[PDB]
Formats: C-alpha cells, structure tokens, sequence
RNA sequence: CUUUAAAUCCUUUAACGAGGAUCCAUUGGAGGGCAAGUCUGGUGCCAGCAGCCGCGGUAAUUCCAGCUCCAAUAGCGUAUAUUAAAGUUGCUGCAGUUAAAAAGCUCGUAGUUGGAUCU
C-alpha cells in the first residue's frame, strides 16, 4: 500500500520534470511535503505551487521551471548528526557548488547547509539538485 | 585547397565565424574537418587508442578489416573520438582522425572546492553510458591528477581536465565502448544545467541569418 | 622492416604481439 | 614415458664462455647515465620511434 | 527487493552471512573441510622422503614428459606428486632422499601443462634446486 | 561560470530550450532556432525584427514543438487571444 | 618487557601499476634533474606530498572559523613556508593542493649546494655533501636528503676543515706532494 | 681519546688507504598482460618454458646459451595466509524473461513497513 506520501510526491516530480510537463499534481498533500516543497521553492527551483483544500487530504499543483535535475528521498529516515553531513553530501550530491540535502531537524525542516549554520543534525528526508 | 562544400565551411573559410563556440551555440553539425583545422588545427595532438582486426566470414575464408579507434583534441577544453574501419590500417587511421575532428566537443570544466584560478575538474558528477560500460566522473580537489584507468585517462586528460576521480562498471576491457562511454560522460558536461547556467538565455544572431547576404552575392 | 604491412599480414600469427607493439609504437613514440 | 632424458637439451648445448666486460656503473651514477641515455641524447635514433633494444 | 527499514539489521546481516556460504572462497577457508583434505595442512612449505620419480605426460594439446616426484611428507606422512621444476633438475634428486616441497602457485590447483600436480620441489638434500642448477652449490658427496 | 575572482571561465554560454527550460546540446542537431517576424502593428508588413525561439531536439521528437511554438507566440502577442 | 621503543614507519609507497611508461619516464626525468640515486627517494617526497596534502584536503572539509581548522592549518602553512617550499604570499590553505613534487625537491641540501655554486653539477654536490665538504651554518651535514629551511639557506659554506674552504689539502695532494 | 659498571659500537683526532678506482651489485625478466631483441649458436612436440593466453614437430620474438636491452636495487625472486582490486557478498551498492536464479498457488502468526490531520 502507500507508505512514506513523501516518496510518491517527488517521484512525481520528478517524473513529470523528465518529461518537461509545466506543471505537476501531486496527492495526497501533507505538511512534510508542503515544507519540502518550500525548501526547493526558495532555492528557486520550482516556483509558486497551489494547495487544493479537498475536505480530505489536500491535492498540490507545483509549477515546474524546468531547473530541477533530481529531486528524491532518502527511506529509511536515517538520524543523521553534524560529523556524517559531509558524507551525505559526498554521497547524493553531485557537486559542492549546488544541490541541497533535506533534513528535520528540532528546528524545522530545511537544507544542509541551514542546518549547519544552525548548528544541528536530524533526519534527512530526501535531496534535490 | 579547402573549397568548401557547405554553408557553414564556406562562413568558416571567409572569416565569418569567429569561433568554434560559434558553431557549438547553435548545435550546427560540421560536415568537413578543414574547419576544425582552420579553428584548433594547432594545438590538437591526435592519439590512437587502438587498431583491432575485425574478420567477416567468407565462402573461401575471412575478410579481414581494421578498425582504429583515434583520439584527438587539445589538451585545454576539448576533446573527439573517431572510429573507422577499412582493409588498409594507414586508411583506417587517416579516416579515424578525420572522424575524430568531426566529433570534438567543447568540454566544460569546474572547481571541486573553492573557486581560485582557472578551472580544473569536471562541474559535477557526470556519467557516459556505451553498451554496458558506465563511466563515472566526479570533480576532485585541485592536483589529484586523473583516478583513471589508462583509456579514459587519455581522454580525460586530452580534453583539459586537470584532475578527476573516475568509476567504471561493465566490459570495460572492450577498449570502444569504454573510450566511448568516457567520451560520452565528457560530452556531458555542457548539457547539465547547474544554477550558474540558470540566468536566461540571450539569442545572439545565428551564422547563416548573420552572413545570409555573404553567401547571397556569392 | 615496416611495421604497418607486418601489423596486416602477421596479426593472426605467433606474432600479432610483437607486430602490434611495433605499430603502436611508431603511432605514438612517446 | 621414459625419464632416461632428462638434462637432453642443457647437456648437449655448446659451452660459450662469458666475454670480459668492463663493470657498469651503480647507483646515482647508473641512473645518470639513463637519464642521460633516453632525455638528454637523441642519438640512435632515425625519426623511426623503435626500441632501445631494437635489432632492425 | 530489499528490505530497507530501521530496524532490519537482524534480517539483512542474517541474509548475508547465510549468503556468504554460496560464495566459494569464504566456504573453503571458513568450512575447514578443504583445511583437512590439504596435505600441507595450512603450511606453506612442507619436508617430505622421496620415494620415486616418475613422469607426468602433459595435457592435450603439448606433448612433454614432465619430471615429478612422488613424495611422502614428514609432518603427516600423506603421499603427494611434487613437479621438479628445471631441466636437468630430477637428475638432482635420489630415492628416499629429503626434499623441501612448495605450492606451485596456484593455491592447491593444478598449473599449466601437469596435471593433478600442485606442487614444485624447491629444496632436496638441504640444498636448494636453483643452488644446484646453477652451479653455486654441489650435492654432498 | 565565475571563479571568485569575479571573471568568467566558460567556453561559452549554450542556449537554453525556449519552452522546457533545459540546456540545447552542442552536437543535438535536431535542435532548431526559429524567427518569426514582427510585423508592424499598422500596416501589418515586415518591419525587420522578429522574435527568436529556440527548441530542442527532444521536444520536436515527441511531437510538442507546435504546441510549445503556438505558446510562445501567443505569449509574445504575435498569436491572438485563443 | 623492555624499556625500547618499536615505533618506526615507511616513508615511501611504491607505485601500484609497476610498469607505466609515462610514470617511469616522469621518475627518470626527477631523478636526472636533481641527481637522485633510485625511485625511492622519488617515491619518499611524493608520500611527504601526498601526507600534507591529505591534511591539507581533511582541513578544507572543516568550516571556514573551526579552531582546529584554524590552529592546524595555521601551523601547515608555518611549515611550509618555513622551508620555502611555499611563498609567504600564498598562505591559504587552498594554495597547498597546489604545490608539486618538485617544490620539495628543489630544497634538497645537494640541490641547494648546486645552485649556491659551490658544485659544477648536481651529482658533484652529491658527492660534495657525502664527503663531509658542505656545513649548514656550524654543522657538517652528510646527509644530501637534508631539507634547508629558509632561515638556514644563506649559510651552506664550505667547512672549515674542507680542502676546498677550509685549509688542509686531502690524502693525495699530500702525497703528491710527498713524491717530490 | 671519548663511550661504558667493564673501550661493548657510534662520534672525534691522527697514520696508511682508489684508475680496470679488480675496493669488479645483484635479483628477476625481454610475444602479450607488462618495461625491454621475430639478433646469433644449439634442441626439434624432445629437453624444457609458461601464474593466464600460449612457445617448442628445422628462420623458436617464449626452451638451453652468448651479446645486448629494462625493472627494482643492497636488495630481488618464490610458497602460503590475508586486504584492496571485488559494484564477483553489494548497508552505501549487485543480481533473478532468455546468461546462475521468483516458492505451483493462496491463507497466515511472529518479523519488517505502515495514509491526512492538532500553532
């Protein structure tokens, strides 16, 4: 069954960004996926998105400028600390001049490189570059 | 001399076009290699990679022919491979490096770290596929060199790029599908959109609507 | 001794080895 | 399957003796002489790109 | 597939280490029956008593006698086929001598021609084969 | 494409697929660079400008270079309203 | 129990494909250059290389204010510009990965001897430096490996118990002399 | 002299001590893998070489030798165990249509995983 909603959010993604679609539908809606979806918005990736409000669980329709390469997760949700960050990045990034790691951490959900201006290790949830 | 046969030959031989980025910004295909000649036709140094005998069975035995496998390229941003098969070797290895400038592309190179000096490594991760060969390149810190086998090191290492980590999987004893999945990955460098390319594109006037009287009145 | 024509009729031989040393030798001495 | 020869060959080899060579030098100056030998001089050669040992 | 979940590290380090008996490497060196059935038993070199030399026709497409022993190793008393290398070299070796006897490199497997010969004589009468073949040392007399 | 000296250090700057988004290749000549010309608005004739489209390979394979094409037009005001 | 101590390490690694050509003639061309004796003293000076640079790529990893980033690197690049290999200038950690092989070679005690001019060539200041004719300040120094640091450059003379600097002729001018 | 319980070396001074500086560097190789001779003499599917492919049945680029050459060098070869190579044990990171491989099928307890939502 479905399990980890998040996974099937960004392979829809990222299976609609292969095939150059401008826009994506994404369901259900949760808030992980919401603030990962804000996470890759304000590194100018995906742009402005739109939260249907079904009575259920909501639908998302996510405009997709076509600068996302990859976008997925990481299952299962490894704790990752402050020391293993760098072989994270080693591991799923293509580069060290772009491409972000997704964690939860206690202050929220943000990049990699917030988290290690915050100071602070949690979960990560996926990567996009 | 060099009468040239297409459009884009002639503009070349007239001085139109400037430069080769000229060519590659319009993804025009180049159909004589006397413009790759008359661009890089100094600094390119041509290498044969090999010189295999395939044999065709026949009613009375085998038809031997010669396949080389050439690579040629500067060794600063650019790089081709040509293959060519004929009865003869010198044939074959003629018709390779002809192939080979044919096929050069421009090679874009990166920094692994920080950004001091001219580039030296590949932008990012980037990967070649040729027939179960999977070439892997990965940007490395300035001065590693080439982490390569000896095929894709020449390659690597005759398309301007300083140092590199490398990962191959498959047959890659099969020196044409290597040197091609490496050649692949090279020529993959350009079309990988990183933020840095993400600024809009300016179209620029394109060689034959820019010349388009040069070769009216001629 | 030319290596080219040895290259085309001997690399069937005992000495495709040798024959295909010496051309790839003289391609790229260096 | 017989073992009766078993030296044929080595046995029955003409004896050369060895010629009376001057010693080769070792070390640092050995690997000068290489150096000196392969970078420095071209001497030997006939634009043919052979091999050091080459006898044709 | 495979089972990624946080708490899986019994179900995928049981899978492996069961999985790792079907690899032929690890089996032979963790079974310890190949251990046994080796006449050198996990040695590397091994004294043995001639007791005959014999000739081994070679495989199929060379046609040689190769010179070999029969030897009777010391340690364990387990009869072995011990090929002596150089030409010219069996004339070396009497019967019921002592010779040093090693692998033939190829880890208990048989090389190139010989067959079901795993083994080279390196040593006999305290005197190695090379020391005798090249004139340095003479057998005692 | 900057070093942190400020200077540029590509080859060059390729152009980018004017309806996905993405990067045209060197050597994918399926690619086409496309001119419609402006037309004056009065006297309806060639005025000489045009507007310059570029579009990949890939999407003239699939078969979205018309739709991407009649887009770009309309939302250049060179196409009317639908 | 002994009071000894068994710490000891290699200070070299040998190549992993034995028989490149391209590395043999890179090898042989350092070793004519700065008059070595075999490939491992080649080898010895790219393991130093590769150690500092190893720390010097673990300490780009480390944020740009990290103490121990700081205090380490601080205390490389005091090292290596102790020896000259590096310009003062250049004292970013990034500028480490940049140096070559030939940077440690170049401040070898037989080829400092070389430049100074107290030998016509190269293998001469080899043989100069084994003969007990070269001192660092005060001290005679055998050892042609001796890596000169910066503060120690202008004083390499020529002993003052040398033929050549110091003033007692050697075992056959004095014989020589004898003979007449 | 110094060292040291005792000259038990290293260091220091002094005498003698190099032209073939005979005060004589070796260990493995030269078809490919893999650096470096289809040069000469011998043997002729023999003797032997060869980790693997292979060489040898009368020009043997591979055996036995001479010369020459190259690799490391006061060191080099060999046997065995082991690590990398091995993304051929795969957590990262492998495979299962036909190359080795999805249980005949379904149920089902442990096990593993489990949709939105509460500032």
């Amino acid at each position: 069954v479905r399990m980890n909603v998040l996974a099937d959010a960004l392979k829809s993604i990222n299976n609609a960004e292969k095939r150059g679609k401008r826009q994506v539908l994404i369901r259900p809606c949760s808030k992980v996926i919401v603030r990962f979806l804000t996470v890759m918005m304000k590194h100018g990736y995906i742009g402005e998105f739109e939260i249907i409000d079904d009575h259920r669980a909501g639908k998302i329709v996510v405009n997709l400028t076509g600068r996302l390469n990859k976008c997925g997760v990481i299952s299962p949700r490894f704790d990752v600390q402050l020391k293993d960050l760098e072989k994270w990045q080693n591991n799923l990034l293509p580069s060290r001049q772009f491409g972000f790691i997704v964690l939860t951490t206690s202050a929220g959900i943000m990049d990699h490189e917030e988290a290690r201006r915050k100071h602070t290790g949690g979960k990560i949830l996926g990567f996009f570059f | 001399e060099w009468m040239p046969v297409t459009k884009l030959g002639r503009l070349v031989k007239d001085m139109k076009i400037k430069s080769l980025e000229e060519i590659y910004l319009f993804s025009l295909p180049i159909k004589e290699s006397e413009i790759i000649d008359f661009f890089l036709g100094a600094s390119l140094k041509d290498e044969v990679l090999k010189i295999m005998p395939v044999q065709k069975q026949t009613r009375a035995g085998q038809r031997t022919r010669f396949k080389a496998f050439v690579a040629i390229g500067d060794y600063n941003g650019h790089v081709g491979l040509g293959v060519k098969c004929s009865k003869e070797v010198a044939t074959a290895i003629r018709g390779a490096i002809i192939l080979a400038k044919l096929s050069i592309v421009p090679v874009r190179r990166g920094y692994w770290g920080n950004k001091i000096g001219k580039p030296h490594t590949v932008p990012c991760k980037v990967t070649g596929r040729c027939g179960s060969v999977l070439v892997r390149l990965i940007p490395a810190p300035r001065g590693t060199g080439i982490v390569s086998a000896p095929v894709p090191k020449k390659l690597l290492m005759m398309a301007g790029i300083d140092d590199c980590y490398t990962s191959a999987r498959g047959c890659t004893a099969t020196l044409g599908n290597f040197a091609k999945a490496t050649f692949d990955a090279i020529s993959k460098t350009y079309s990988y959109l990183t933020p840095d390319l993400w600024k809009e594109t300016v179209f620029t006037k394109s060689p034959y609507q820019e010349f388009t009287d040069h070769l009216v009145k001629t | 001794t030319d290596p080219f024509e040895d290259f085309e009729f001997n690399c069937n031989t005992k000495y495709s080895g040798g024959v295909t040393r010496n051309l790839m030798r003289e391609l790229n001495g260096g | 399957g017989s073992l009766a020869r078993a030296g044929k060959v080595r046995g029955q080899t003409p004896k050369v003796a060895k010629q009376e060579k001057k010693k080769k030098k070792t070390g640092r100056a050995k690997r000068r002489m290489q150096y000196n030998r392969r970078f420095v001089n071209v001497v030997p050669t006939f634009g043919k790109k052979k091999g050091p040992n080459a006898n044709s | 597939g495979k089972c990624r979940g946080l708490r899986t590290a019994r179900k995928l380090r049981s899978h492996r280490r069961d999985q790792k008996w079907h690899d032929k490497q690890y089996k032979k060196a963790h079974l310890g029956t190949a251990l046994k059935a080796n006449p050198f038993g996990g040695a590397s070199h091994a004294k043995g008593i001639v007791l005959e030399k014999v000739g081994v026709e070679a495989k199929q497409p060379n046609s040689a006698i190769r010179k070999c022993v029969r030897v009777q190793l010391i340690k364990n008393g387990k009869k072995i086929t011990a090929f002596v290398p150089n030409d010219g070299c069996l004339n070396f070796i009497e019967e019921n001598d002592e010779v040093l006897v090693a692998g033939f490199g190829r880890k208990g497997h048989a090389v190139g021609d010989i067959p079901g010969v795993r083994f080279k004589v390196v040593k006999v009468a305290n005197v190695s084969l090379l020391a005798l073949y090249k004139g340095k040392k003479e057998r005692p007399r | 494409m900057q070093n942190d000296a400020g200077e540029f250090v590509d080859l060059y700057v390729p152009r980018k697929c004017s309806a996905s988004n993405r990067i045209i290749g060197a050597k994918d000549h399926a690619s086409i660079q496309m001119n419609v010309a402006e037309v004056d608005k009065v006297t309806g004739r060639f005025n000489g400008q045009f507007k310059t489209y570029a579009i990949c390979g890939a999407i003239r394979r699939m078969g979205e270079s018309d739709d991407s094409i009649l887009r770009l037009a309309k939302a250049d005001g060179i196409v009317s309203k639908n | 129990p002994v009071a000894r101590s068994w710490v000891c390490r290699k200070t070299y690694v040998t190549p992993r494909r034995p028989f490149e050509k391209s590395r043999l003639d890179q090898e042989l061309k350092l070793i004519g250059e700065y008059g070595l004796r075999n490939k491992r003293e080649v080898w010895r000076v790219k393991f130093t290389l590769a150690k500092i640079r190893k720390a010097a790529r673990e300490l780009l990893t480390l944020d740009e204010k990290d103490p121990r980033r700081l205090f380490e690197g601080n205390a490389l690049l005091r090292r290596l510009v102790r020896i000259g290999v590096l310009d003062e200038g250049k004292m970013k950690l990034d500028y480490i990965l940049g140096l070559k092989i030939e940077d440690f070679l170049e401040r070898r005690l037989q080829t400092q001897v070389f430049k100074l001019g107290l030998a016509k060539s190269i293998h001469h200041a080899r043989v100069l430096i084994r003969q007990r004719h070269i001192r660092v300040r005060k001290q005679v120094v055998n050892i042609p490996s001796f890596i000169v640091r910066l503060d120690s450059q202008k004083h390499i003379d020529f002993s003052l118990r040398s033929p050549y600097g110091g003033g007692r002729p050697g075992r056959v001018k004095r014989k020589n002399a004898k003979k007449g």
